């Protein structure tokens, strides 16, 4: 005879579990590279916030150079 | 299934999920835990499938 039947040994394994692999990195971690991102964000900040200054310093004491002309 | 059982339900073995708190959370989860414990019957209706007639 011939039919729809499993094999000797049977079929293969078949999973039936939630499977969660809890992949990424600890609170500490995150929140230190956010630190960090956070005080160089600043310090370039500062920099380039103090030369802006002196440049707008500049300009203003170019305009009082040319002010009694106009 | 497991309490008032039919044909051959009494020959397998699955687990039934059980809610805590009413809400449709627990009901969403319990209809996925019989979705795994559907499968787990499919694996084992599929390994003792008996021969003969239809």
């Amino acid at each position: 005879v011939k039919q729809d039947m499993p094999p000797v040994g049977g079929y293969g394994p078949i999973d039936y579990k939630r499977n969660l692999p809890r992949r990424g990195l600890s609170g500490y971690s995150m929140f230190a590279v956010g630190i960090g991102a956070l005080l160089f964000g600043y310090w370039s900040m500062m920099r380039w916030n103090r030369e802006r200054r002196r440049l707008q310093i500049e300009d203003f004491e170019a305009r009082i150079a040319l002010m009694p002309l106009l | 299934r497991k309490t008032q059982p039919y044909d051959v339900y009494d020959q397998v073995e699955f687990d039934v999920p059980i809610g805590s708190r009413g809400d449709c959370y627990d009901r969403y989860l319990c209809r996925v835990e019989e979705m795994r414990q559907s499968i787990r019957i499919i694996s084992q209706c599929l390994n003792k499938m008996p021969p003969g007639e239809i």
